[PDB]
């Protein structure tokens, strides 16, 4: 019922699990909670890996001005991932906040050529929609399929004033000529934790058929499904904190009793309709 | 700054890598920080009692809910998503 | 193990509080030994239970539970069935009798509906006791919303004055959730916490049940503006931060002098 493999999986699940920037307070947490670091051990490098790389980790490589995208799909498989854009190879280090030791990645260059027009052409929809954001595409082979992989991160973390934010995003564009398929998730995530604990988890789930033309084009075809795609969800999102604030919020407790003065303590303790 | 999991490219001790997660523990603790504890008991293996209506038109005993449901069945197992 | 708790409880202020149920319980299989210390220290949504005999709902909580079983504050009964479950005295579970009545009064007066249940329990120098409040809005609605209010307080007595020590600890957790195509599924939710103390005077015109009353109802009004405000205010701020429909007005000249500072100062320090 009980054994040190249950534990050890509990433990990364909670460490996976940490809000954005609080990886750290999580890991003491469990740390102490767990109270064996042997056991911890053994799956601590996997958790870290994979926080990461759901998280959309930008990471700074040693002197590229680099701002990159750890995830899954640049997940090399030796410990170290891809830089599409620099097209380096840089080994990551989990537990401290650098990668460094970079490798050059001469590539395939098949589905490259699409791969670099989206890259740098969702690199300018970023700047000009997420203050602190950081994209990533990758060209890549998946099972004889070509397909660009865009992801994008964005957040903003203020311990000291107990909270934190991110934006990931990820379109997987595949493609098959004349016209392609689309498929992305949209996800975003807020922490609040001033004497309270308040979050905010949301996601989108998107499928879209695409017609594909050239390269710089179906390029500027793709930034754009996306823009309109993003800028809905974002819409829907706003739109739901205004009902939720104005009307089911309303609906839950009033601000002031029917009666409409602070309740009378000494007539609810006596008086009675009969008994 | 410098980087090496034992091998060391470097000339140097390097003694630093993901040790730092182990330490030798504080006999040292609060104990008691403050008065509540309410001890009583638990251990039984049991928990029934669900609300009523909240979520949407979905449930009962469904646990169809996942990209391509189809697996070793088809041709091929391509799949939109991921 | 109190730095274990603090890691608990800390741990429990991270993880989404969706999942309070699930992480809970894995949390206790981690450290089995902090079981109960959990069950009462970790707020959770607020359970439903159906008290048959007298056909009304009422709330679970850590207060009236024993065992496997609960209280019910209308029977007086545990369910399931318990042969000798800790109950009241005959003398508390009187008063706990009529604070149930005057919350249910307090319920409909604020929150029009809902579930309310109050339990209390007799302390060393005085009494305890917590104050249960559930409502749910329209289930017909796209946005659906939960409000759970748990209200514990302690009553310290005086042996000379009829003067009482009060403190109030309350915790109202909000939940709110759509699955609408626009949106997808948005899911916000969680808890804030306020603490509160007070010297009081407890007399026939204003008694326990009243300054208690009086307590709670501006504790819930003051967490409620609160709620407003960090919800639909300060979690929408940082939304709106972390991406904005209309093109950022790009500025080149901040961030082109930023480098510039930037690696005089590394080849300085360290």
């Amino acid at each position: 019922r009980v054994s040190d493999e249950e534990k050890v999986r509990i433990a990364a699940k909670f460490i996976t699990h940490a809000p954005p920037g609080e990886f750290n307070e999580v890991f003491n947490d469990v740390r102490l909670l767990l109270n064996n670091d042997n056991l911890l051990r053994e799956g601590a490098a996997h958790a870290f890996a994979q926080y990461n790389m759901d998280q959309f980790t930008p990471v700074k490589i040693e002197g590229y001005d680099d701002q990159v995208l750890i995830t899954e799909h640049g997940d090399l498989g030796n410990g170290r991932f891809l830089d599409p854009r620099n097209k380096i190879s840089f080994k990551f280090d989990h537990l401290r906040k650098e990668a460094s030791d970079p490798q050059p990645e001469d590539t395939e260059s098949a589905l490259k050529q699409w791969r670099d027009a989206c890259d740098s052409a969702l690199r300018a929809y970023v700047k000009d929609h997420y203050p602190n954001g950081f994209c990533t595409v990758y060209g890549k082979s998946i099972d004889g399929q070509q397909t660009i992989i865009a992801c994008i991160e964005s957040h903003q973390f203020q311990p000291k004033n107990f909270w934190n934010g991110r934006w990931r995003s990820e379109w997987k564009f595949t493609i098959t000529p004349p016209t392609a398929q689309v498929a992305a998730v949209l996800k975003i995530q807020v922490h609040y934790y001033e004497d309270g604990n308040v979050q905010l988890v949301s996601h989108k789930d998107i499928q879209d058929s695409v017609q594909v033309s050239s390269d710089v084009q179906t390029a500027k075809e793709f930034i754009k499904i996306i823009e309109n795609a993003e800028n809905e969800y974002q819409t829907a999102i706003s739109e739901n904190y205004q009902t939720m604030s104005d009307t089911t919020f309303k609906a839950l407790r009033r601000q002031l009793p029917v009666t409409r003065t602070k309740i009378d303590w000494n007539k609810i303790l006596s008086y009675k309709i009969g008994k | 700054g410098s980087w090496g999991c034992v091998r060391q490219e470097k000339r140097s001790s390097g003694l630093i890598s993901e040790l730092p997660s182990e330490e030798g523990r504080r006999l040292e603790h609060f104990t008691k920080l403050r008065p509540k504890r309410n001890k009583k008991q638990q251990p039984t293996q049991a928990a029934v009692c669900t609300i009523s209506i909240l979520p949407q038109d979905g449930e009962q005993n469904g646990l169809m809910g996942r990209v391509d449901e189809g697996v070793d069945e088809f041709f091929t197992k391509k799949v939109t998503g991921c | 193990s109190d730095q274990q708790l603090d890691c608990a409880l800390d741990l429990m202020r991270r993880l989404p509080p969706q999942q309070i149920e699930k992480n809970l319980s894995d949390l206790i299989d981690l450290v089995p030994s902090l079981c109960e210390d959990l069950l009462s220290s970790v707020d959770q949504p607020l359970k439903i239970a159906r008290d048959k005999v007298v056909g009304k709902d009422y709330l679970l909580c850590d207060y009236n539970r024993d065992g496997d079983s609960y209280r019910s504050p209308w029977s007086n009964k545990y369910d399931p069935p318990l042969e000798d479950g800790a109950m009241p005295s005959a003398r508390l579970r009187k008063l706990e009798v009529e604070a149930n009545n005057a919350f249910d009064q307090y319920r409909d007066l604020y929150f029009e509906g809902g579930v309310s249940s109050v339990y209390l329990w007799d302390l060393d120098h005085g009494f305890a006791g917590v104050i249960l409040i559930k409502k749910a809005g329209d289930g017909s609605k796209k946005i659906k919303g939960c409000w759970d209010s748990i209200h514990v307080v302690e009553v310290q007595e005086k042996s000379s004055g009829r003067t009482a020590h009060y403190k109030l600890t309350s915790t109202v957790m909000l939940w709110l959730q759509t699955n609408k195509t626009g949106s997808g599924t948005m899911n916000l939710g969680g808890s804030l916490t306020r603490q509160m103390e007070k010297d009081e005077t407890v007399s026939d015109s204003s008694p326990h049940i009243a300054n208690i009353g009086r307590l709670v109802e501006d504790m819930e009004n003051k967490i409620r503006s609160t709620l407003n405000e960090i919800y639909f205010g300060k979690t929408k701020d940082i939304v709106n931060g972390l991406r904005s429909i209309d093109a950022i007005p790009d500025n080149q000249k901040y961030k082109q002098l930023q480098r510039e500072l930037s690696q005089v100062l590394t080849q300085r320090q360290i």
